[PDB]
């Protein structure tokens, strides 16, 4: 589990939107820019920008 | 918020 540090609006069909403070669960790093995860609040799963989220 | 980096088409 990670927590968003900023709001983000998805920019492609494989991305998910979230808000500052959102818990992100079952996070898997993909590369240095992107991770997979589920936005707990909305229940949506997809790609998130890694630089918007912080571990724990 | 900061810029995002290029996406990867996986894998
Ligand atoms: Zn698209």
């Amino acid at each position: 589990t990670y927590r968003a540090m900023y709001d983000y609006s998805a920019q492609d069909e494989d991305e998910v939107s979230f808000r500052d403070g959102d818990y992100i669960v079952n996070v898997q790093p993909i590369d240095d820019g992107w991770m997979y995860g589920t936005v707990q609040r909305t229940g949506r799963t997809g790609m998130l920008p890694a630089n918007y989220i912080e571990f724990v | 918020p900061p810029p995002t980096l290029p996406k990867p088409k996986l894998p």
